[PDB]
């Protein structure tokens, strides 16, 4: 199985502003099911903030609830992260991850290389 | 010997096939089929009703379905006298499906009357076989499925798809977990028909086993014409499950009825140690179509999925065809239902000659909802192309009914087998084979109850194409076994008259009952190919001892009745009174013509010749040498009584008859020893009309006195000839003296 | 021998009373004056009582030979026999058969073209001169023909759907011919090259049911001698198939109820009239084959061998050979079939009245001696080796004059046998004035017969 992940949407954003992250998977849609977004702030490890099943069930971290929305389009092999009401504490490198399986907390082997999101005060 | 030939009543109508099937109804009517009459386009065959009083025939109303096309209705007929019924079949309905046509049969069970539309048999024609197959898979992707076994299940699906793609097959697959996962549609399989290319990159889902909702999405989303499913195709779903539904908001009560309304046939492969308990295996039976034994099998591990795929190929092939391969053995299709018909007391029967590659078979629609299909036990190439059921007749064993069948083509030799039921199971009691190749042994069957015991004593088997020099047919006399388990063995054989080698003796047989009043059932056998297809009918009397007389009593040739008759005797029907004269009538079918022959009442003559001067008295041997003349009184009494050997519902007071007396004294010597009063020679002839009461007449004989010394007693012989006067009513029908009636009577007068 | 007499009033009535009864016509032999029925008795009772075999009347059954005189010697002699039959006495005459050198063989090869015969069709197209070469090995001037057959074109004998009427073969095959009953392809010719081109154009076909209409085609071969082109000499009909055959009565399933009329119905060398008539019966075909002297050779496969072996009782001049399912079978089987046909000679007669009885005793070269047989039966018959058949004919009454023919089956030769009665004592005519007993009657082998004179002497 060969799946490649590329992040599209990162950059610099003002506090209180918004940003949408996107990512296409370079492979067979049948060869991966569950997708999610991690972020790695400075000094910290990769934190799962939003994950989605193939059928659209979502789970969010408490630190991003009411502000971030995860969504996907299986016809394009893509999952999206709409980040509203951004804060300087949201500054991190954000990764997309995908699994061969359909669990929200398991085996996130496929990883993107990440994109930088920096939120200025 | 007493069928009226001169006063025969002939029916005629311009319809091709009229005379090819006759049947006596109860109420003075003969129903005849005309199987080749084109009444309208896409219809063939019609029926007519012929009455004895109204000498014309009338057509019968035809409630023919639209796709009963080119039906040839009227080829087979049957009726019951005690419940008024009529069973008319056209066994050539053409169903021109795309890429194939099929010949099937359709029947009609009329009642007492004919404008009432009958019970259709079968109510539903068997129908067009569905074309092409849409096969969907539904595979469990729960976390219970270990990764090595998950690829075993994928390899199972890939190999089965490789095995099931004979031609024109579309495939689909959906994994099933917490969420449900359309991996490829029927349309996507059609564009890339490589099962392994579609199956190999699939990764395993994980979670709770939502089996019920997965079945629902297969029926809705996966079986959808936007995703490549084809209308009127076979819809098959194979579910591979660990068999423990967990966490699904829907129960099996919801999704299984919607699966059945779309016609989705469900197979279940139950895998793993989960089904060693019987409770879990019953849940597998809930998912699959009924019966579960065909649709459910249990494998102990996913490596054992390889074992079921060998048999599952045969089980899924079975819907299209069971062990068929190429040159398919057509079963219950091409059947031509109602090729031969009969009405059992329980329900109407009708034969499927073209069942199991024309091996033959018989339906029994006792209630029509259950169909009791009956061929023989052995399944082999020997039974193929036998045309079993071509003559179907019923026998009575102490008024319990059994069945006999004819297969005229068993290895190009005829074959007749009996069937009886054992607590709902129809088994072959016995069988009889022919010996002459191509004799068509068993083309006609006829069960005969000679003594009218309610116990059928005899089955008449006809071999009309048996060729034996001058002879052109044969009828085998085959009595039913008493019950000593002896194989069914034919005691005698009936031939026709010599001189017609292509006469087809035995092509049509019927029971006409007692015609001569001997209390024994008589039979008729038609030979519609004699005298260069100007056919003939023979009549054989019954014998005490439950046999049939080897020599016939009356041969009725179709040339003598009408010059323009042909195939006289191709259809026979007897056993009922149609003229209300109490006389057992008999109907015969010919090409274009149907004619009925009325039975004549039989009379027998009793002769009593009594003399009060039977004493010699020997006074005359003392002549006094005077001129010798016949002297002394000559008291004589000659009484003739004529009585009926037949019972009719006539009044019997109008039975007149004319008899001619011839009397002779001392016949066989050059000069007699006696002369009569008037003639003065030894000869007397008297005519006298006689009723059924004894009419007696005294006469005067004359004896010359001195004659030869008394050695030989004087005899008075009487030969006679009876001509019954025809009845004023009842169509001038003539009573006839018996064939075996003694016609010579000798009187004793000693010397 | 034995003689029984009762109420005998004539020399004729004496001879009718039994085959051992004789009559003396000696004048005033009735010495006692008792009834004249005493005159009829056996020879030795009368011969000791004053008769010396000229006075005895004893007509005996006779056979006369009137063989035609011509150069050479025909293969069956005598040609004409006259019989004078006395009731109860057999006439014997002896008939000799001498196998000739054979005759120019006409072989018409009537082949199944169902789809199971596809690999058979490729080989038969290429056989060509090999068929003629085998015929030219036994006898000179051989000549070959071809015909082909599938079943009748109605349900259920073929699939009558228009898509499958166009291609009755399996759907992947597209070198297929529509179904047909009988096609006459090649008229009988010694040209093997016309055989190769005309059989080569013929395509394989298919049908629906396993039995086929080959017997219907065999009737058309026998009923159309001008179209087939049968020379009279050695007619042979090869019948190659791997399936069963329909026969009379099977046409009822396709609503075909008119019997086969035995007539020719080749139109455009096709039996387009097959839907109109039923298949022939076995006896109907066997009669037409014996009339036109056509001897079938049934080249059927192994599963059909015992089925078509049963036909040899109804068709006496027929043979069965095993086919190899690709027609790679040796023409030696066709050659050995002719040798089996030529080693078997049957001597039989046509229909006879119930008054005449005929037996045959068969003396054979290496085929053993048979006696009192219904038909002559010899095996191992060799060329220019005479064999002998003894016909015994017995009449049971004073028969009326009649003639019948004895024919050797498989051949056109006929022995015409005319049968005359021998019941008259053939007594000498008297009816003279000098020969009047008491003025009435005539001598009449010693009986003065009454001239309807009623009361009188000798009456
Ligand atoms: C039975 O069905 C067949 C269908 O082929 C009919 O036969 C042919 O029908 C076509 C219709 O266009 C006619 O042109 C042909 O002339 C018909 N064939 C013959 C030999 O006439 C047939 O008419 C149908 N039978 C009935 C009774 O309707
Ligand atoms: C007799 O009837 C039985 C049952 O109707 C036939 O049995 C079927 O045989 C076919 C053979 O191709 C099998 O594929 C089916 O599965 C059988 N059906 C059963 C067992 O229900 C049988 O073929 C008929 N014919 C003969 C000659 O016995
Ligand atoms: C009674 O018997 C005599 C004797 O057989 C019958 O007379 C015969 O009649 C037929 C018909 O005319 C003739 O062909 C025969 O030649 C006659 N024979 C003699 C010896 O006369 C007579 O017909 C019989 N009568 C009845 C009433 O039965
Ligand atoms: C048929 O030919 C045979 C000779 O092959 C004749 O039969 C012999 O007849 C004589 C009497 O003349 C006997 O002594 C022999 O024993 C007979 N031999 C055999 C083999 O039968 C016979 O006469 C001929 N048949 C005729 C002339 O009808
Ligand atoms: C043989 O064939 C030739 C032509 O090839 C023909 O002219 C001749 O008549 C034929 N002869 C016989 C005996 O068939
Ligand atoms: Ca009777
Ligand atoms: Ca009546």
């Amino acid at each position: 199985m060969q799946v490649q992940l590329v992040e599209t949407g990162g950059g610099l954003v003002q506090a209180g502003g918004s940003l949408r992250l996107s990512c296409a998977a370079s492979g067979n849609i049948n060869s991966f099911n569950a997708m999610g977004w991690f972020r790695q702030a400075p000094g910290k490890q990769r934190e799962l903030v939003a994950a989605i099943t193939f059928g659209g069930r979502t789970n969010y971290a408490d630190s991003v609830k009411g502000r971030f929305t995860i969504s996907r389009d299986n016809t394009k092999g893509s999952v999206y992260l709409q980040m509203n009401s951004l804060k300087p504490e949201d500054t991190a490198v954000y990764y997309c991850a995908a699994s061969e399986n359909n669990l929200l907390t398991g085996v996130w082997h496929y990883w993107g290389r990440g994109t930088q999101v920096t939120v200025s005060s | 010997f007493n069928l009226d030939t001169e006063n025969a009543m002939t029916f005629q109508e311009n319809a091709r096939g009229f005379g090819q099937s006759v049947v006596q109804l109860q109420g003075s009517r003969v129903v005849v089929g005309a199987p080749q009459e084109i009444v309208a386009a896409n219809q063939r065959g019609s029926l007519y009703q012929c009455d004895y009083s109204t000498g014309s025939c009338e057509p019968i109303r035809l409630q023919v379905p639209v796709e009963a096309v080119n039906m040839s209705l009227g080829l087979s007929l049957a009726a019951t006298t005690s419940p008024p019924q009529l069973l008319a079949c056209g066994p050539t309905v053409h169903q021109t499906c795309s890429e194939n046509t099929y010949v099937k049969g359709l029947c009609f069970l009329f009642g007492s009357n004919l404008r009432q539309q009958p019970q259709k048999f079968p109510e539903a024609l068997r129908g067009c076989p569905q074309e092409d197959s849409d096969i969907a898979f539904l595979i469990d992707g729960s976390g219970s499925i270990i990764p090595h076994d998950f690829r075993r299940m994928k390899e199972f699906v890939s190999t089965v798809m490789e095995q099931l793609k004979k031609s024109k097959t579309l495939f689909s697959l959906m994994q099933y977990s917490e969420e449900f996962r359309i991996h490829f549609t029927f349309k996507e399989f059609q564009n890339n028909p490589n099962p392994r290319s579609l199956v190999k990159p699939i990764t395993q889902l994980l979670g709770r086993t939502h089996t019920a909702t997965g079945i629902r999405k297969v029926v809705r989303e996966l079986f959808r014409i936007t995703n490549g499913a084809r209308k009127n195709a076979f819809k098959i779903l194979v579910v591979i499950t660990d068999g423990e539904k967990f966490g699904d908001p829907l129960g099996y009560e919801d999704v299984i009825p919607e699966a059945d309304r779309e016609g989705v046939i469900r197979y279940v492969i139950g895998v793993g140690d989960a089904f060693r308990s019987e409770k879990s295996r019953q849940e597998l039976n809930t998912i699959a179509s009924k019966p579960p034994r065909d649709h459910v099998f249990q494998v102990n591990n996913f490596e054992a999925l390889k074992t079921i795929q060998n048999q599952l190929r045969e089980k899924i092939f079975a819907i299209e065809g069971t062990q068929t391969g190429s040159s398919s053995s057509f079963e219950h299709e091409m059947s031509q239902e109602g090729f031969s018909a009969a009405i059992t007391s329980n329900g109407p029967l009708l034969s499927t000659v073209g069942s199991y590659d024309w091996a033959g078979g018989v339906f029994l629609y006792t209630s029509k909802e259950k169909s009791t299909f009956i061929n023989m036990t052995r399944v082999d190439s020997d039974m193929n192309d036998a045309y079993l059921g071509y003559a179907a007749a019923i026998i009575l064993r102490n008024r319990v009914q059994s069945l006999v069948l004819g297969a005229p083509r068993y290895q190009h030799i005829g074959l007749v087998a009996m069937f009886r039921q054992n607590t709902g199971m129809w088994e072959s009691n016995a069988n009889v084979k022919g010996t002459q190749i191509g004799a068509y042994f068993g083309a006609s069957l006829c069960s005969v109850d000679v003594d009218s015991n309610g116990s059928t004593d005899l089955v008449l088997i006809g071999a009309p194409h048996y060729y034996e020099q001058t002879r052109g047919g044969q009828v085998s006399v085959c009595p039913l076994p008493r019950g000593q388990r002896a194989r069914w063995q034919c005691d005698a054989v009936l031939y026709g008259e010599q001189g017609q080698p292509w006469g087809r003796f035995g092509a049509a047989l019927t029971v006409l009952g007692d015609v001569n009043g001997d209390k024994l059932t008589d039979v008729a056998i038609g030979a519609p190919g004699e005298e260069d297809n100007r056919g003939a009918v023979y009549l054989f009397h019954g014998t005490s001892g439950s046999g049939i007389s080897p020599s016939h009593s009356q041969r009725i040739a179709g040339s003598k009745l009408s010059p323009r008759l042909q195939y006289f005797g191709q259809s026979l029907s007897g056993g009922q009174d149609l003229t209300m004269d109490g006389l057992v009538d008999l109907t015969v079918g010919a090409q274009g013509h149907v004619l009925l022959l009325r039975s004549q009442p039989v009379l027998r003559v009793k002769a009593i010749m009594e003399f009060n001067p039977r004493e010699v008295a020997r006074n005359v041997f003392e002549c006094n040498d005077q001129v010798v003349k016949g002297k002394e009184a000559g008291e004589v009494r000659v009484c003739l009584h004529v009585q009926k050997s037949t019972r009719d519902r006539l009044r019997e007071g109008q039975i007149q008859s004319v008899v001619t007396y011839d009397l002779a004294l001392d016949s066989g010597r050059p000069h007699s020893r006696a002369v009569f009063n008037e003639t003065k020679r030894s000869t007397r002839r008297q005519t006298q009309v006689l009723g059924l009461t004894q009419t007696c007449e005294t006469l005067k004989l004359q004896l010359p006195n001195c004659i030869e010394d008394p050695v030989s007693p004087i005899v008075l012989r009487l030969n006679f000839s009876l001509v019954g006067t025809p009845l004023s009513a009842f169509g001038n029908l003539r009573p006839v003296l018996a064939e075996d009636a003694q016609r010579l009577f000798t009187a004793l007068f000693p010397f | 021998q034995e003689c029984t007499k009762f109420k005998v009033s004539s020399c004729r009535e004496c001879i009718e009373s039994g085959p051992g009864c004789t009559w003396c016509q000696k004048l005033n032999f009735t010495g006692p004056g008792d009834p004249d029925s005493i005159r009829c008795d056996t020879r030795p009772q009368l011969l000791m009582r004053g008769c010396a075999a000229d006075d005895i009347m004893d007509p005996t059954s006779l056979a006369e030979t009137q063989e035609d005189h011509n150069g050479g010697q025909k293969q069956l002699s005598p040609q004409k026999v006259t019989l004078y039959l006395r009731p109860g006495q057999a006439a014997a005459f002896n008939v000799t058969f001498r196998r000739a050198k054979g005759y120019p063989i006409d072989l018409y090869y009537l082949m199944d073209l169902s789809y199971s015969m596809l690999d058979d069709l490729r080989n038969v197209k290429k056989l060509g001169g090999d068929l003629l070469r085998a015929l030219n090995e036994i006898t000179e001037s051989g000549r070959i023909g071809f015909g082909s057959f599938v079943d009748k074109t109605v349900l259920p004998f073929v699939n009558t759907h228009p898509d499958k009427l166009r291609n009755p073969c399996p759907n992947k095959e597209k070198e297929c011919q529509p179904p047909f009953a009988f096609r006459h392809v090649l008229k009988l010719t010694n040209n093997s090259n016309q055989f190769q081109t005309e059989v080569g154009k013929q395509l394989i076909s298919g049908n629906l049911d396993a039995p086929e209409g080959g017997l219907d085609a065999m009737m058309q071969v026998a009923a159309c001698p001008e179209e087939i082109g049968w020379r009279n000499v050695t007619r042979l009909l090869v019948f190659a198939t791997d399936d069963g055959f329909h026969f009379a009565g099977d046409g009822k399933l396709g609503a075909i109820l008119t019997p086969n009329d035995g007539r020719c119905h080749l139109e455009d060398n096709l039996y387009k009239r097959s839907n109109e008539f039923d298949y022939p019966s076995v006896g109907q075909l066997a009669h037409k084959l014996a009339e036109n002297n056509i001897q079938p050779i049934f080249a059927v496969t192994s599963r059909m061998v015992k089925t078509y072996e049963k036909l040899t009782e109804i068709i006496p001049k027929s043979a069965v050979g095993e086919l190899s399912e690709d027609s790679s079978n040796v023409v030696h089987l066709i050659k050995n079939a002719y040798n089996k046909l030529s080693s078997r000679v049957f001597l039989d007669h046509n229909a006879l009245p119930d008054t005449l009885k005929v037996t045959y005793d068969s003396f054979c070269s290496n085929g053993v001696t048979h006696r009192n047989q219904p038909r002559g039966d010899c095996d191992g018959v060799q060329i220019n080796v005479p064999i002998t058949f003894q016909v015994k004919v017995t009449a049971t009454e004073c028969i009326q004059e009649q003639s019948f023919v004895i024919r050797a089956l498989g051949f056109t030769d006929i022995v015409t046998v005319q049968v005359l009665p021998q019941c008259e004592c053939r007594c000498r005519d008297q009816s003279r004035d000098r020969s009047l007993c008491h003025g009435k009657g005539f001598l009449e082998c010693g009986i003065c017969r009454c001239d309807t004179g009623y009361i009188g002497k000798n009456c």
